[PDB]
DNA sequence: ACGTGCATAGTCATTCATGA
DNA sequence: TCATGAATGACTATGCACGT
């Protein structure tokens, strides 16, 4: 068991449960999203750490500069473990580390910067499956009489719309289907009922299979060699749609 | 270089600031209970179509529209004013429908302008009801490009409902919010008893307005302070939150605070208790835990020691925290461009007067527009009775001006009427269409007679205020939140 | 809970970011030379009516309109983008007419959004010319509420004119600005010699585009770098400011810098000289004084020591400061949704292709609308020829549909024609108005004949591009600013 | 008497002049970062310095002295003027013989002027007594004639006067662009500020004079003091007659 | 000394590629 | 290491009156 703040980052909205095994850290993109997340959370088991701005690339940046970064210190401190050789999983303050970013591309980019931080400084957190990715909603279907439904894809949107109409429900063509363009646009209630309620949230657990293959990919994508990255993007962007086919 | 004495400069400059702040910034107009920034936001959103019958527009568009046409000040503080009008813990009756993160009763600040969307609420639509029928005076904006309203129709007593607080120069206001249904009763009485003197009116209105009704619920302790505010325009109203004592399986007792008095920051409240214990001055408390959530609302659990009495600890909280705190009422509002401290019967009366003004002006506007149309229709009917001639006359005219001048001479009609005949489509020459014009004339002359009747009878005018207000209250009126108890 | 491999996540996420940044953020479309934010700001201003024929609107209204409908990002950085497009030292041909403080070539930041006003410039109106005539493909915005243009008509070669600089992923662009009159000559040649191969075209275009033309004037030293940039898509162009040696009364030779190379901060430049002097890297300098003002422009006076040669000190300034600095050209633009490094002949050719597309599409749109209007007029002329019958038929009709159906039977007309007749006003039955209808039909059939001729002859299509662009250059074209010298 | 100007121990926001002679130097105390920015650009950098003040100035009448000296904006003024305050005041060390207060024409500009004039009268009175303090009068209107040079107006009256004369003279204005109305210094560019408030050959300055020192002491205490009641009765008593102070 | 609400925005740190 | 330019806003201090 570990003490919660009521010696940690100022932006950390810690949980109440003193058991790491039962605790969860939501690393959130933006002060706005983090603010509403702080309100909709379960304050017992869920803590919020809002990260502001693009995270520093630890692959590119010198080590001393990374340690001066206010946002990295927030993560390293709030996780408690330590980094590199001084890493100690025993001091992990949250056994669930959920990265929650916007569905847009800059959200995707921030996650790749965080996954890089974790893989390089605190790799065992990934290997032992403590790192997760929350999937935010893309749409909110606001039925005229029925309860609202949330969708996490264009496909699911079309599916819930079709089913509902077939079931005799109806929607306004003005208000209609609210489309989320980021977590910042969501209020406390919406975030709970889509990303933080453990009975309905869609989490993805980051797994690490081939460590050597991962090591090279991180260096190619996040490294200082532009040439290697430029040829990689031109080589593989052509086939991103077919990675899971 | 001209010389100026420091006394002349200081006096002129500071008085100009104080007067503008007093009349045109910090204090509410008595008729609609709005400050200039409030009124200008709402009209901007209204004119922009940001209404409840359409989806929320990005709130940035409301700020920018306000800035560009009406409110020559900063986007930052204007956004703050808009956000406030959308918070259910600030306004007893929110005027803005916010979408997104608009903050909390604690220290959680609202999301930035870019993240949030907003539109007018249905009640705010009653603030602006029939503003387009010359129901209120308009003046040119800050650069004469466009017109802005001096006051809103305000078809529900907004000043008393949502209250107002403002710091001006030499003075400040602090009007608490009230329950709409209770205010409506006061207005209904004021309409029926329109001849009653101030002495009788104050007695009646105080009987119906039982006291302020805060959006944050809570308790009002005592009746003296409330009575003072209504008879004096000043009064200290003691508020309390609600505390429920819970017992534990072991046996230990804990206090649960689920409501706090109006305008008490939840985070500052919890911190104050912690800091007093940590200072060691609220003994008997064993632990402070905020079990609040979006789903249970406010829930501050104060576990107390076994050698501690629940009420002793509660009384200490009343004494040393804002669990019990007073509302300094000061009924200050601008009346006819002048700041005035008002009695409760004055606040109602002035509002009722405003409603009657609004409806007489609306009636006047409709009567004028009815007469204009009735006069254009009369011209068309003349044309139909001589339709054979009318057409042949236009056909046999070189220009349209020659056709027009001919129409006046033939049918003995105005140039406005003759124009309407010319502007008439070949559609309306159909049999059933000729008949619509006839019936419409008959339809309007009945409406003109009705409208003339309303203006001639103060009884009907008062009835319209009553009947229209009753509709609003039946729609948007809600239960009381703040419970009133005695000492 | 679903499992995901870190390699799969990293690759998909980073590629998606890289591709969006590349195609939809950092790099310009080759046809109009605009990035998404530019295109959306300008269209927002255009659609809001913020045009040169109306007074400057508050810039907040442009940001909000862009943000609310087209550009789902922060108000802050969008304002920066709008501001930049209004600065004469940034854009060679500003697209925004700024009113107020928009900063300076030094460290003076622009005024906040609240203090500034803005509208489109006449040249920006040429970017958007006839966009409402289906000249470019439109797609739904970020939430499908409204349509936005994929590219602007861009009736002057904006990419080459105003240039572009952008940092993407895996690549970056840096296209210098050019003199409009020189670009037009290149375009005129490309139109005349439309069959010319790339080898000939590149030779011709390079002869007319003598080199970059920076808004900050200055000098271009050498011709190799310019030649490389146009043949390779990459080249290092050596720039210089202008230095004039003045001699004093007491005898105090001093260097006066009145121009600096493109994108050199005035304040950072002075600071660099000042810091490299007290350090011991620029001996011979005695004193640095900034005699710049709004009325004389840039004027940095560098007094040199008496035992110092002016030319020695100037070469030292060339070496150790940005008084001489290179422009790293990298002609990268998005071509058909794909990033491409282009030769100068490709940049011109691709633009000419776009202009021809715009005019063929404009002609097709006008021909369609002409046929529709012609059709309706043909119906009206039939009605006038049988005007006696038309009227008597509508009078004796129960409904308008019965009158309509009758008109079809009488004149053998479409339902669109009969409706147009029905909607006709008695206005138009006057003699001159009946004749106006006749002549209008004749006018269109002449215009239809013209339009059909345009579509059938590529010669005329090219002619329209030339003639219309020529008009634009004669009005908005200006002298060269950057002087080109040899080694 | 000459003093060094900053060029790559004075306030950071200060944009100092080049002239080392105080007798020829001028300090423009400006309201707002935007306006101060434009002033820095439109000025004559030889004789004119700019000090932008941000936000409403602290009331030295109400606040304790220790709090006033901790205020970043007051420290900037006291430092830039160089003299010192109260008993340690030394006019000999005055770095500018012209201290121009430039605020918006709006009501909030007037308020800032009273807060600055209070600071000067209480901390550095001799600057007022010796006529070193001035008030710049910003323009209210810019008349943009179609063919002729644009004219600036400093009142509703002058606007009406210049408009009539020009129209009578055969000039013309657009009814769209037309007459630009300034709502603050922040809306002006560098050129406009030069041609109305900073160019010494056309600027409209007012020199602050001090006649009755005892009466001034009382007015300052009434308007700016901690006594609200005294201020409330004074405003209600005299606001009714502000229009008629110069009739 | 703190809260209140309408008024009077610059500063601060990263991604990303390239050349000094 | 710094500039470039679109991307990912909270904090900082005064006026003003009033009550604990
Ligand atoms: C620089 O002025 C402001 C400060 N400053 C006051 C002090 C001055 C020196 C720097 N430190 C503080 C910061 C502040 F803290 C907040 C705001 C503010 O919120 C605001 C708005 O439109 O909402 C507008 N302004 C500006 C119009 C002046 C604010
Ligand atoms: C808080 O993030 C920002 C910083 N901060 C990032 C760092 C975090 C810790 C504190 N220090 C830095 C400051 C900054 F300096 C500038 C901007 C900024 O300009 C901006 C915009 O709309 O233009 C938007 N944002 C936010 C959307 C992220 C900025
Ligand atoms: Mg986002
Ligand atoms: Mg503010
Ligand atoms: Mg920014
Ligand atoms: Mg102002």
């Amino acid at each position: 068991a570990l003490v919660r703040r009521k010696g940690l980052p100022g932006k950390l909205a810690d949980c109440r449960s003193t058991d790491p095994r039962k605790s969860e850290l939501y690393v959130v993109e933006g002060d706005s999203a983090g603010g509403s997340a702080k309100s909709g959370r379960d304050s017992m088991f869920q803590a919020i750490l809002p990260l502001r701005g693009k995270i520093i690339n630890v692959e590119k940046a010198r080590i001393d500069r990374v340690l001066k970064n206010t946002e990295v210190q927030a993560i390293i401190t709030a996780l408690g473990t330590g980094i590199h050789d001084e890493f100690d999983i025993g001091k992990l303050r949250y056994h669930k580390i959920v990265l929650m970013a916007d569905a847009d591309v800059d959200g995707q980019h921030i996650s790749t910067l965080l996954l890089t931080l974790l893989f390089r400084f605190m790799r065992p957190l990934i290997e032992n499956g403590h790192v997760f990715l929350a999937q935010p909603p893309l749409y909110k279907l606001k039925w005229q009489r029925s309860d609202p439904e949330f969708a996490y894809s264009d496909r699911e949107r079309d599916g819930l719309l079709e089913a509902g109409l077939k079931a005799g429900k109806k929607i306004n063509k003005e208000d209609g289907i609210q489309r989320y363009k980021g977590l910042g646009e969501m209020d406390a209630k919406e975030l709970w009922e889509t990303t933080m309620d453990p009975s309905v949230r869609v989490l993805r657990q980051v797994t690490l299979d081939d460590a050597a293959a991962a090591d090279e990919l991180f260096s190619i994508l996040m490294g200082e060699d532009v040439d290697a990255r430029r040829s990689f993007i031109t080589r593989n962007a052509k086939d991103v749609r077919f990675l899971d086919v | 270089i001209e010389p100026v004495d420091i006394e002349q400069e200081m006096q002129r400059s500071y008085i100009d600031y104080a007067m503008s702040v007093i009349v045109g910034r910090a204090l509410p107009e008595v008729r609609d209970g709005l400050k200039p920034v409030h009124r200008r936001v709402l009209y901007a959103m209204f004119d922009s179509g940001f209404r409840p019958d359409r989806s929320h527009a990005k709130s940035a568009r409301s700020v920018a529209e306000t800035m560009g046409n009406y409110h020559p000040h900063g986007d930052s503080s204007i956004y703050d004013s808009l956000v406030r009008m959308a918070q259910p813990w600030s306004l007893r009756y929110p005027l803005v429908d916010g979408q997104g993160n608009f903050g909390s009763p604690g220290n959680d600040p609202p999301a930035a302008m870019r993240y949030t969307e907003a539109r007018l609420t249905p009640l705010a639509m009653e603030m602006l009801r029939e503003i387009d029928e010359e129901t209120v005076d308009f003046i040119p904006n800050y650069d004469g490009r466009v017109q802005e309203p001096t006051v809103l129709p305000s078809r529900f007593p907004n000043l008393l409902a949502n209250g107002s607080g403002g710091i001006a120069v030499g003075m400040a206001t602090n009007i608490p919010p009230h329950n709409l249904r209770e205010l409506a009763d006061a207005v209904f009485w004021a309409l029926e008893n329109h001849d009653a003197d101030e002495e009788e009116t104050l007695a009646a209105v105080m009987g119906r307005v039982k006291g302020p009704d805060f959006p944050t619920a809570g308790l009002i302790v005592g009746s003296q302070g409330t009575a003072d505010a209504y008879k004096t325009g000043r009064g200290s109203i003691r508020m309390r939150g609600v505390v429920e004592v819970e017992e534990d399986s072991r046996g230990r007792t804990s206090l649960v605070i689920t409501e706090l008095p109006y305008q008490v920051n939840h985070d500052n409240f919890i911190t104050s208790i912690a800091e007093q214990v940590r200072d060691g001055k609220l003994a008997g408390i064993s632990n402070i835990e905020d079990q609040s959530s979006d789903r249970v609302g406010l829930r501050i659990v104060i576990e107390i020691k076994r050698d501690a009495v629940a009420k002793v600890v509660i009384n200490n909280l009343y004494k040393h925290t804002q669990l019990q705190t007073s509302f300094g009422a000061n009924m200050l509002a601008i009346v006819d461009g002048v700041p005035r401290t008002l009695r409760l019967d004055q606040l109602i009366r002035y509002y009722v007067d405003h409603q009657l003004d609004v409806i007489v002006r609306r009636t006047t506007y409709r009567l004028r527009k009815a007469n204009e149309r009735a006069h254009i229709l009369r011209g068309l009917v003349k044309a139909l009775d001589a339709l054979d001639e009318v057409i042949a006359l236009i056909r046999a005219s070189e220009t349209v001006d020659i056709a027009r001048a001919g129409l006046i001479e033939l049918l003995d009609i105005d140039e406005i009427q003759a124009q309407a005949i010319l502007d008439m489509q070949l559609r309306r020459l159909a049999a059933l269409e000729r008949q619509r014009i006839i019936d419409d004339l008959a339809k309007i002359e009945a409406e003109i007679a009705d409208l003339e009747d309303i203006l001639a009878k103060p009884e009907r005018q008062r009835g319209i205020v009553r009947d229209e207000l009753a509709e609003i209250v039946d729609r948007h009126g809600d239960d009381r939140r703040t419970r009133i108890i005695a000492i």
